[PDB]
């Protein structure tokens, strides 16, 4: 029963860096080993089969090496679109073709400040008795960002949630939503809704605000 | 073109049976193994086993053998994965895929189906509300304006969002769904466009939530706010 141990579980590298991912088998498996790339929200795609044979259509910067119980996937010049989780797989067994645990490859890029946009609740949602205010932080790097809500200059807590996209395949940035949700009655008790953003790319925090009623 | 097209996302209760399907096309169905692979969201790939349509030779990984049955329908070139009694722990995406092989080299998996998300839950489905995130000066800078749709209060995953029936894909960010304290999911899909297009171009988000048969097209119209009393 063949166990595939993949390392490291995640790594980060700059565009142009040489990346090395290792896969070890609990017993010798000759060259019966595949490497796959899986991008967020997609099925995996084979890169290499038989340890070293590159699939047609795969860029030459991907290369597989090794035999027996130790295998390596090398990306010679990491590109933004190589952001993905990579998996090895043994096909030495009798159709018991188990995968390694995966290696998440993230791209290091330069600091990039977010564009900050704010959306009041729609009139349609207010009809339904709830108010969601959306603060959007677009195309920033690194992923860490601090988003605070202030309602009539009072700091909010416990009524908002964040979601962050996976790194962009072209520019390697993140985007983030912070959504403040209130009942319509609570929303209509206040006037000034503001999202304050702290981030490495900003010399000081940026606030985007609106006044209830301004449209 | 070799293709495998899987059935849609499923919501089922614990103890129910479920059969999901994988329609093969573009190749000789009885010449290739079909394989099944489980993936919990954000986790790794798990080999479940394989079935060969020529003789319905089925191989199961030990982790799955008691509980799942592979089958095929040769006449419709369709492979099936069946549970007799679902558990909450069966919630995951399930991929079907073809096994491929060059010469005598060891085989690999591909191409792949798009995956079927199975949610096993005691809770009933809830369809989303879709609200516009209207572009305004508050969502505009440098000649670019952001707009979007808020897809709120649904269960289970997934929803799909397209823009202008798929014509608009550049600059789209559909955020991962996040749980509210209600136990329902919510997400926004946003897109950035030239601010000069706002008078000219119509922007419509197409939202689909299969488990609740909810299909909504939402026109998102620009707003102008004079900020006066």
């Amino acid at each position: 029963d063949i166990v595939m141990t993949q390392s490291p579980s995640s790594l980060s590298a700059s565009v142009g860096d040489r990346v090395t991912i290792t896969c070890r088998a609990s017993q010798s498996i000759s060259v019966s080993l595949n490497w796959y790339q899986q991008k967020p929200g997609k099925a995996p795609k084979v890169l290499i089969y038989a340890a070293s044979r590159l699939q047609s259509g795969i860029p030459s910067r991907f290369s597989g090496s090794g035999s027996g119980s130790h295998f390596t996937l090398t990306i010679s010049s990491l590109q933004p679109e190589d952001f993905a989780t990579y998996y090895c797989q043994e096909t030495y067994s009798d159709l018991m073709y188990t995968f390694g645990q995966g290696t998440k490859v993230e791209i290091k890029r330069t600091v990039a400040a977010p564009s900050v946009f704010i959306f009041p609740p729609s009139d349609e949602q207010l009809k339904s008795g709830t108010a969601s205010v959306v603060c959007l932080l677009n195309n920033f790097y690194p992923r860490e960002a601090k988003v605070q809500w202030k309602v009539d200059n009072a700091l909010q807590s416990g009524n908002s949630q964040e979601s962050v996209t996976e790194q962009d395949s072209k520019d390697s940035t993140y985007s983030l939503s912070s959504t403040l949700t209130l009942s319509k009655a609570d929303y209509e008790k206040h006037k000034v809704y503001a999202c304050e953003v702290t981030h490495q790319g900003l010399s000081s925090p940026v606030t985007k605000s609106f006044n209830r009623g301004e449209c | 073109e070799v293709q495998l097209v899987q059935s849609g996302a499923e919501l089922k209760k614990p103890g129910e049976s479920l059969k999901i399907s994988c329609k093969a096309s573009g190749y000789t169905f009885t010449n290739y193994w079909v394989v099944w692979v489980r993936q919990m969201p954000g986790e790794g790939l798990e080999w479940m086993g394989s079935i060969h349509p020529r003789d319905s030779d089925a191989r199961y990984s030990l982790s799955f053998e008691g509980r799942v049955t592979f089958s095929v329908d040769k006449s419709t070139t369709t492979a099936y994965l069946q549970w007799s009694s679902l558990k909450v722990s069966d919630s995951a995406i399930y991929y079907c895929a073809r096994l491929s092989q060059v010469s005598g080299w060891s085989p690999w998996v591909g191409p792949w189906g798009q995956g079927t998300l199975v949610t096993v839950s005691s809770a009933s489905t809830k369809g989303p509300s879709v609200f516009p995130l209207a572009p305004s000066s508050k969502s505009t800078s440098g000649g670019t304006a952001a707009l979007g749709c808020l897809v709120k209060d649904y269960f289970p995953e997934p929803v799909t969002v397209s823009w202008n029936s798929g014509a608009l894909t550049s600059g789209v960010h559909t955020f991962p769904a996040v749980l509210q304290s209600s136990g329902l999911y919510s997400l926004s899909s946003v897109v950035t466009v030239p601010s000069s297009s706002l008078g000219t171009q119509t922007y419509i988000c197409n939202v689909n939530h299969k488990p609740s048969n909810t299909k909504v097209d939402k026109k998102v119209e620009p707003k102008s706010c004079d900020k006066l009393e």
